[PDB]
RNA sequence: UGAAACUCAAAGGAAUUGACGGGGGCCCGCACAAGCGGUGGAGCAUGUGGUUUAAUUCGAAGCAACGCGAAGAACCUUACCAGGCCUUGACAUGCUAGGGAACCCGGGUGAAAGCCUGGGGUGCCCCGCGAGGGGAGCCCUAGCACAGGUGCUGCAUGGCCGUCGUCAGCUCGUGCCGUGAGGUGUUGGGUUAAGUCCCGCAACGAGCGCAACCCCCGCCGUUAGUUGCCAGCGGUUCGGCCGGGCACUCUAACGGGACUGCCCGCGAAAGCGGGAGGAAGGAGGGGACGACGUCUGGUCAGCAUGGCCCUUACGGCCUGGGCGACACACGUGCUACAAUGCCCACUACAAAGCGAUGCCACCCGGCAACGGGGAGCUAAUCGCAAAAAGGUGGGCCCAGUUCGGAUUGGGGUCUGCAACCCGACCCCAUGAAGCCGGAAUCGCUAGUAAUCGCGGAUCAGCCAUGCCGCGGUGAAUACG
């Protein structure tokens, strides 16, 4: 049970409870961000790459 | 009390009490053995036995490694004994 | 106290309102 | 197993973003998810071009989609035909106004992504890895830089035991906030497995 | 818990208000542990799923507000030692 | 303190008697940062220090502090196979710190229900030479003395 | 004086770079000491070892595994178990033999999945006034070629991370020394947070690390004002409310200021002590950053990837169970054992954030959770909002208590298709252990520990006492 999984989260099934964020890049269910569409890993890779608009290493 | 972790392996009540029995050798020194923890583990070369134990005079840590699991465990106790006799006799150089 | 649902301080910790910590 | 990404570490300082725009909550995800489809479409198709970096802009139903490159030819083509076959397919997914763009890169051997994917393809090509690495640095320093560093890791020359190969000339001070260090990464899938390549180019102080 | 509505699946609901109508039988197999025991069920043998087995429960007016699952428990325990 | 010497902070003098020794004390009464609390106790006690035994609560306080500060104490070294309790003089720094500490500590063991009373009474008695604190002093001091002959192992 | 059998792939000498010593010298770090608060005992929450189970999926393992992967396990998640189903597949590209396409709705049936089934009818390039027609959007069936696999190996791997360690180190070039490994430099004296810097020197330089360049805070300047203001007057329904103003406060962008630069003192210098001015001095405090390398560290279960393995099954859909089981054992934490406290009622003072099928003012029903209505706000202009400890004054009077709130009975609310297993909250009744904790053991040097509340991610709800942030009050001590 893996790639079939990412497909199963696409078309929205019987009840709306069954809604769960997966992520676009990796099929990761765990630690997906709503704002990015991303997991915490994928998020990191992209941010560091400079591909996330106005996203910067924080530091205060 | 004493805890044993068989990591990625199917262990048994019988061999568990065997390791409890081999560790009993350190009871010889008559010094409190506090929450001892052994970990048995496979490996392509052979088994691995680790243990980490604290005592009133310090802590014991050591790894046995060997083809036979039992000789790995023995090796582990052999290494532990040394460490224990050292914590017990070390400052006697008190001249 | 902080664990006792029936008190003010109780509800504050628990983050709720009721008879004992009203709105 | 320690080092911070030298691009991410300078975002806003020496270096700047490759997708530049503004959104806010309701549509960010989507905007963004577009870019990364665009990026995939491009990086695949536009592979043997060269390049490094794709800057991207947005206003409304307007994607500027800039592409810097090694040899612009494989984009523009004969009379500027294929530039348009792409300006199409982008737009087909973009569902909005695409502008396919080509900027040429100056000394493609001064660019990090570009130098690293050369040694990369050279490794897939079964070359002495240690020598491939000295050279790829040699080329950079010859065409100028204030220093240069290059890293391959994996079954180098196919060795059962993994190994990691390392070479550098001149300065590469990755602790300095104004480095202008261009860093880029490629990947060599060989008959035996994957090897990582990292290049570092010290262009100078800002 | 569960304020206004009385929840029975309207799948075993149907089954009980039919069997009662013509000549009332037994052996209704269900996997719904979520179903309340509604007074129209009072007396029957329903076969309830705990997940490896369909466990039969005679219904009695002793137990109504409950759920059909409560009487076919999910864990086999027996002890320690 | 491997490196240099460890600064002793000075302290804001208090807003009633304008004297550092009181705040240090109030600091020692304090619990979980609640300083306002730590204040009223001392002062309330000061009400009581005047009320009963009419006098100058400042005077009483500052007296029972000098009646507590230990002049000599033991600090134990390992030599050979035995740990010797060793006689050494306490710094004025340490005496203050030991003064205030035992005072409070012994105060809070009194049977009086209200904290400030406990503080009141312990101080009144220490002024006079009676109490848990004072004992601890005399005690520490007889434990020095009797070790007088370990005064050579002294740093 | 002096063998042999047998046996071994060595036994050795000197020197080298390390590691180590219950060897030495010097020197750092909450390493110890000084000191304040905990843990270990209690009840409960949470992970883990076990055992249990049809299954209790999986990984993580001394420090560096154990509120870790999980920044949200009722279904979903979900990788496991039981039963019911599907095969060219839930999914990619391509080729064909029939039909058709597209699309929306019931039915019969079943727990659902699935199986069986009654409908309407395709624009289009189009011989067309016609039957009809060709194509190809797109569906199906049949057939493949294939897909798919959270199946195995983190010692075959990339990538990213933990760690020694913010420790002061690790090296290269040429030269010199040694047959050589290798030395030198990098050592030495002195100083620094520092291979920091000074002075020596068969060495002279260079690089990766230190520092600095970046962010936050503290002081001042500018630019700027639908936030702030009787600072100013006027009005003032009394709300900075209107007028009016940017002085304030602020907000958020760009500057300035700290340099051991100045005085004394010492030194050969680097630099140490002391002084002045300054909001701030000796790295002003906090952050981001973490060398060559180590742990055959960690992850094939985020992703990727070699290789091995399964192809009506190790693939795929579903209903249900499980991941929450409980004789036990450990780890992290919550709330406590009370009077420096507990309870009631009135009354103050933040910061950072977050809000459109969201944040809900206010009105009403309700003891209440909540439920009705209902205004504002794409938000410095509305809302979450109450901050809490504190302040006031009243009760409690040392009692297992007006301490503590576990456990259980019963009655309700809300989310959700559904709260048996298994949610959170509210009310009534019940008020367990616990009187400060053995051996042992953790954190913290100042706006810190302790204590007090607030926000956020993830999220229908939530098992958050977790985590990441934010301010409030605010100590003790450091000989060494
Ligand atoms: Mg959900
Ligand atoms: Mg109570
Ligand atoms: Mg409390
Ligand atoms: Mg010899
Ligand atoms: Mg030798
Ligand atoms: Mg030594
Ligand atoms: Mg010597
Ligand atoms: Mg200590
Ligand atoms: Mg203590
Ligand atoms: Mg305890
Ligand atoms: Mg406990
Ligand atoms: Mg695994
Ligand atoms: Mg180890
Ligand atoms: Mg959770
Ligand atoms: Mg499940
Ligand atoms: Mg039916
Ligand atoms: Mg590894
Ligand atoms: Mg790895
Ligand atoms: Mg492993
Ligand atoms: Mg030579
Ligand atoms: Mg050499
Ligand atoms: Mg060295
Ligand atoms: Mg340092
Ligand atoms: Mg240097
Ligand atoms: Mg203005
Ligand atoms: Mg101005
Ligand atoms: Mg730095
Ligand atoms: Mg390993
Ligand atoms: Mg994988
Ligand atoms: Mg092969
Ligand atoms: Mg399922
Ligand atoms: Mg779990
Ligand atoms: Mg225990
Ligand atoms: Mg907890
Ligand atoms: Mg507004
Ligand atoms: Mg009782
Ligand atoms: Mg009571
Ligand atoms: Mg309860
Ligand atoms: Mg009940
Ligand atoms: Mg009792
Ligand atoms: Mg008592
Ligand atoms: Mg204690
Ligand atoms: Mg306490
Ligand atoms: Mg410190
Ligand atoms: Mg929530
Ligand atoms: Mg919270
Ligand atoms: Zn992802």
């Amino acid at each position: 049970a893996r790639k079939a999984l990412i497909e199963k989260a696409k078309r929205t099934p019987k009840f709306k409870v069954r809604a769960y964020t997966r992520c676009v890049r990796c099929g990761r269910a765990r630690s997906v961000y709503r704002f990015f569409g991303l997991c915490r890993i994928c998020l990191r890779e992209l941010a560091h790459k400079g591909q996330l608009p106005g996203v910067r290493k924080a530091s205060w | 009390t004493m805890n044993i972790t068989s990591k990625q392996m199917e262990i048994t009540p019988a061999i568990r009490q065997h390791v409890a029995d081999r560790l009993a050798k350190l009871e010889k020194w008559q010094t409190h053995l506090i929450n001892p923890h052994i970990i048995l583990s496979k490996e392509p070369q052979g088994f691995v036995a680790d243990a980490t134990i604290n005592t009133p005079n310090g802590v014991l840590v050591a790894s046995g490694k060997h083809e036979d699991m039992y000789t790995a465990i023995n090796e582990l106790i052999n290494k532990l004994e040394r460490q224990l006799n050292k914590l017990q006799h070390k400052g006697e150089a008190r001249r | 106290g902080k664990g006792d649902r029936r008190t003010r301080r109780g509800k504050i910790w628990r983050g709720t309102y009721g008879k004992y910590r009203p709105r | 197993g320690n080092k911070i990404h030298p691009i991410g570490f300078r975002l806003g300082i020496t270096r700047d973003w490759e997708s530049r725009w503004y959104a806010g909550k309701k549509q960010y995800r989507h905007l963004l998810l577009e870019d990364q489809r665009i990026r995939g479409l491009l990086e695949k198709e536009l592979y043997s071009a060269g390049l490094a970096r794709v800057d991207i802009e947005r206003a409304a139903d307007n994607v500027a989609v800039t592409v810097h490159v090694a040899k612009p030819g494989v984009v523009i083509g004969r009379g500027g035909e294929r530039i348009r076959v792409l300006r199409e397919e982008l737009a087909k997914l973009t569902g909005k106004n695409v502008a396919l763009n080509v900027q040429e890169v100056q000394n493609p051997n001064l660019s990090a992504p570009l130098v690293a994917q050369r040694v990369a393809e050279q490794i897939e090509r079964r070359f002495a890895v240690r020598r491939a690495i000295k050279q790829a640095v040699q080329r950079v320093m010859e065409s100028g830089a204030k220093g240069a560093k290059v890293i391959v890791s994996g079954r180098i020359g196919g060795a059962e035991q993994a190994r990691t190969e390392w070479a550098a000339q001149g300065r590469v001070p990755l602790h300095t906030l104004r480095a202008n260090i261009d860093y880029g990464f490629a990947l060599a899938r060989t008959t035996y497995g994957v090897l990582g390549v990292k290049a570092y180019i010290f262009l100078g102080e800002v | 818990s569960l304020k206004k509505g009385v929840f029975v699946d309207d799948h075993l609901l149907e089954k009980v208000l039919e069997l009662n109508a013509k000549g009332e039988k037994r052996l209704i197999k269900t996997w719904s542990r979520r179903s309340t025991i509604v007074p129209e069920m009072v007396g029957h043998t329903i076969a309830v799923y705990n997940g490896k087995q369909h466990v039969p429960v005679y219904i009695t007016e002793n137990m109504v507000g409950h759920k059909l699952g409560e009487f076919a428990p999910t864990r086999t325990y027996r002890g320690h030692g | 303190a491997r490196r240099r010497r460890a600064e002793v902070r000075q302290l804001q003098p208090d807003l009633v008697y304008g004297d550092v020794l009181v705040t240090a004390f109030i600091n020692k009464i304090m619990r979980d940062g609640k300083k306002n609390l730590a204040a009223r106790i001392f002062y309330d006690a000061c009400k009581i220090i005047q009320e009963k035994t009419g006098q100058e609560p400042l005077k009483v306080f500052k007296q029972a502090v000098e009646n507590v500060k230990p002049r000599m104490e033991v600090r134990s070294r390992r030599v050979g196979g035995a740990n010797y309790q060793v006689p050494m003089e306490v710094s004025p720094r340490r005496q203050q710190s030991l003064a205030l500490r035992w005072l409070v500590q012994a105060a809070n063991q009194r049977p009086e229900r209200r904290a400030a009373v406990r503080i009141a009474h312990e101080l009144m008695d220490a002024a006079e030479g009676k109490g848990g604190a004072v004992k601890k002093k005399e005690d520490v001091e007889r434990m020095a003395e009797a070790n007088r002959a370990y005064a050579h192992y002294r740093w």
